[PDB]
């Protein structure tokens, strides 16, 4: 309407964690 | 390695009694395509049977189960690990080859598999079996910690993680995971300089993962009202400096480029952002962040019909049925009809799992207000919908009252519901105006159906 | 102990942390640093 | 063991709650559904086939809970509207609308004698309502953050509450006081089920952990790992031998009470299942979800 919907707009950035692939003998 | 590939496809078609030729085929194929390694192991399983009916050594079978772990073949991967452990048991006397140690890492893989089954009970069992017999091992010590991290941070999750540093303070993976715990506590933002400085010893450096974590904890500082105070401008340029550093040491990191595009988008260069995010977009689509950040640009051009589809494309991961910030970032300047009522439906979906939010109950009141003023002003509309309009704005006024009594807001007090209250009062007046018009349109439709009744009597 | 070196030698790591961040294609950063300098040309 | 009935596109919008009547007050013959499309569809399961008996409206927001009385052929519905509408099923007519104003309303539960009506509230109180009065008789006040899940003891002697971050609160409904404040979970609980003998209790959090607690001394009988997603709904097999698990990954694992074993899993909903209930013995199993398609699972 008079103004848009409110948001805490952030261009965030995530991180992958440690994979732990099953090991290869 | 390329010459290895050439020699391997120099001998794969051949057979000068090829035995291990498939073993060293797949031994480089584990970096590469996994299916090639599968095929190599497939005929390698056979080739140990014809010269003599010899059981396949369990190192092969453990590794092919390890391949199927990253494939969909999880069940026969489990069968591979079982028969691997049996064949290691069939290596009854081979402590030279250390079948016991092979069983240790095989059990580690199988516990990691039980985690993929979400059989965390048996995962606990295998992990504690190994740690009670080889407590020097760390990865089992922290996957247990990771499992309780899935339950939560201040568990023995955090303590297995810290004792993993106690057994091995040189261990960068666990040390990173220490601050990964502290990512949950974002109020421990500026404190993460210290807990991500400990292994900024240059034996561990360069650690791209940690320094990108520094960039990320440095970017969460942004979107504050202190940018005009040059503070977040300095923060933007400091994150930019981190991103230049990781740029020079690695051109092919993608989380970096996501960071550069994010900080310049926070610098207001959104036409200068979709391009840099386009690069990581072809690089790999399977980064959940870039889906959001592109659609933020789209709604910044008000390109909703390019944005919300890619939002629900981000919803195509098997992570969470109502992620909250995604539908928040969905319902932003949503102004068309489905951008209003189906917007309400999305807000209801979020509210269903998140009825605690003040912002969400404010936003449903907002969108109900928008649709109420969409049906009473130039409308001249249906009876039933304007009957629903008074109830829905009454509900909206209930939330206007309810939120205003609450103290805590999203660090911006919502006494703005008060002007919505004067609005909804004049909307009551407008509704009392237009419900009379509804009765008028009802009586004229009655008279015209009388008019068709008489003429059909005439026919 | 002997178990530690005994296992970490014989296994292999094909999947680490750092090359997750690095992309499997070849996305150089000159284009990235060119537009980095280009926004500095607006500055 | 499989699916008997599948009900294609049973609702316009996603179902959130299910109610299948257990008795022989013509409620084994029917199903009650509660959805986002504001439709309370009374589904008469007649001739072993699922027919629409009534479609009830007026819940202006999406329905959060539906339930069927043990001792009566009537039903009740809640939503975000905070107008807990009470429904008569022989006619498909509303008995009353209990305004749990202004917003302070959550999922409901028919009492085992169907006299008291428990619900969750934003403050942490548990508000009890007269089925005849529509009035908040008394609120079971146990502080916390938000109340998400509740269940009566079917033998009518306790209450248990699941909160927004894993708070388990044990009550004596004969006196309405808190017995135990159990804390085995940290992540939100959406469903909890008293045992048919009310000797055990099931927990369904965002961790896939079915932590089963004893009731008579209020201790952990055992934790059971479940799906990969969030487990959402649970019902006991009424002969007190199994329990079913609705999750957030299009998958319904069926569990043994004792051996802690997924005795069966269905995958049949292509979308996230929300609600589950058994047969009067537990052979039939009803099941809803965002597929808007209701799957009925015969399980001998």
């Amino acid at each position: 309407e008079r103004s848009g919907v409110v948001c805490r707009v952030k261009y965030c950035n995530s991180l992958p964690d440690i994979p732990f692939d099953p090991k290869f003998i | 390695r390329d010459i290895a590939k050439g020699h391997l496809k120099k001998v794969t078609e051949q057979y000068p009694d090829d035995v291990e030729a498939w073993i060293e085929l797949a031994q480089i194929l584990e970096q590469t395509d996994i299916q090639g390694a599968l095929s190599a192991y497939g005929t390698a399983t056979r080739i140990l049977q014809e010269k003599v009916q010899a059981d396949v050594p369990p190192e092969i079978l453990n590794n092919v189960g390890a391949l199927h772990f990253r494939l969909g073949n999880l069940g026969e991967a489990k069968k591979y690990f079982l028969a691997s452990l049996d064949r290691a048991k069939a290596e009854a006397e081979h402590d030279e080859h250390y079948y016991n140690a092979i069983s240790v890492t095989t059990s580690y893989n199988l516990a990691r598999l039980y985690e993929a089954m979400c059989e965390f009970h048996e995962a606990e069992k295998l992990y504690k079996n190994i740690l009670r017999e080889h407590p020097n091992y760390v990865d089992c010590y922290l996957r247990l910690g990771a499992m309780a991290r899935d339950k939560g941070n201040f568990y023995e999750a955090s303590d297995w993680f810290k004792e993993a540093l106690q057994i091995n303070q040189d261990h960068p993976d666990a040390w990173s995971l220490i601050g990964n715990l502290h990512l949950a506590k974002q109020e421990w933002g500026p404190g993460q300089k210290k807990f991500e400085r400990i292994l900024k010893q240059p034996s561990t450096q360069s650690d791209t993962y940690s320094m990108l974590a520094l960039g990320n904890v440095w970017l969460q500082t942004l979107h504050q009202p202190t940018r005009d105070r040059e503070k977040e401008k300095r923060h933007q340029d400091r994150a930019l400096a981190i991103y230049k550093q990781v740029l020079r040491n690695d051109a092919k990191n993608l989380y970096a480029a996501n960071g550069i595009g994010a900080v310049l988008a926070h610098k207001g260069y959104f036409r200068e952002a979709r391009d840099v995010f386009a690069q990581v977009r072809e690089a790999t689509a399977d980064i959940s962040d870039v889906w959001l950040n592109l659609a933020h640009i789209y709604v910044e051009q008000k390109q909703y019909i390019s944005a919300v589809q890619m939002y629900e494309n981000c919803l195509r991961k098997f992570y969470k049925h109502q992620n909250t910030e995604v539908v928040l970032y969905l319902a932003r300047a949503l102004f068309k009809c489905g951008k209003l009522q189906e917007c309400k439906q999305t807000l209801l979906k979020a509210r269903h799992v998140a009825p605690s939010d003040t912002v969400l109950m404010f936003n449903v009141a907002l969108v109900l207000q928008r649709l109420a003023t969409s049906v009473l002003k130039d409308e001249k509309s249906n009876l039933k919908e304007v009957l629903n309009a008074v109830k829905e704005l009454e509900l909206a006024h209930r939330y206007f009252s309810y939120l205003s009594k609450v103290g805590d807001k999203m660090r911006f007090d919502l006494a703005l519901a008060a002007t919505e209250a004067r609005q909804c009062s004049d909307l009551l007046s407008q509704a009392q105006y237009h419900v009379a018009r509804a009765r008028k349109q009802d009586e004229e439709e009655r008279e015209l159906r009388a008019k068709q009744e008489q003429e059909k009597e005439l026919l | 102990v002997d178990v530690t070196r005994d296992i970490v030698s014989r296994e292999r790591v094909w999947r680490t942390r750092t090359t997750i961040l690095q992309s499997t294609g070849k996305n150089f950063s000159k284009n990235i640093f060119a537009i980095l300098q280009s926004v500095k040309a607006r500055e | 063991y499989g699916i008997l009935f599948k009900q294609e596109q049973a609702h316009d919008d996603a179902i959130w709650s299910v109610a299948w009547g257990t008795n022989k007050k013509e409620n084994s013959e029917t199903v009650v559904t509660g959805s986002l499309d504001d439709l309370v569809k009374v589904w008469k399961w007649r001739d072993e086939r699922l027919d629409l008996q009534w479609s009830l409206e007026g819940h202006q927001l999406g329905v959060v809970s539906v339930d069927i009385s043990h001792t009566l052929p009537i039903a009740a519905s809640s939503s975000l509207d905070a107008h807990i509408r009470l429904w008569d099923l022989e006619n498909g007519k509303q008995i009353k609308s209990i305004d749990a104003g202004p917003v302070d309303a959550w999922t409901l539960a028919f009492s085992p004698d169907s006299q008291y009506l428990a619900t969750g509230t934003h403050v942490g109180k548990v508000n009890i309502f007269g089925v005849e009065s529509g009035k908040k008789e008394y609120s079971l006040d146990t502080r916390g953050k938000f109340i998400l899940s509740i269940a009566y003891s079917p033998d009518g002697k306790y209450l248990a509450s699941g909160a927004i971050d894993g708070i388990i609160n044990i009550f004596d409904i004969a006196t309405g006081k808190l017995l135990h404040t159990l804390e085995g979970h940290a992540m939100p609980i959406r469903s909890l089920t008293f045992s048919p003998d009310s000797q055990l209790l099931v927990t369904a959090s965002d961790d896939g952990y079915i932590k089963i607690y004893d009731v008579q001394h209020a201790n952990l009988a055992g934790t059971l790992s479940g799906h990969a997603s969030w487990v959402l709904n649970v019902a006991f097999c009424p002969d007190d031998t199994h329990f079913v698990s609705s999750s957030s990954d299009k998958s319904v694992k069926v569990w043994d009470v004792g051996t802690r074993t997924c005795v069966h899993t269905f995958f049949d909903h292509q979308d996230q299942v929300w609600g589950v209930k058994y047969n009067g013995n537990g052979s039939k199993i009803v099941s809803v979800g965002d597929d808007q398609e209701i799957h009925i699972y015969d399980c001998p």
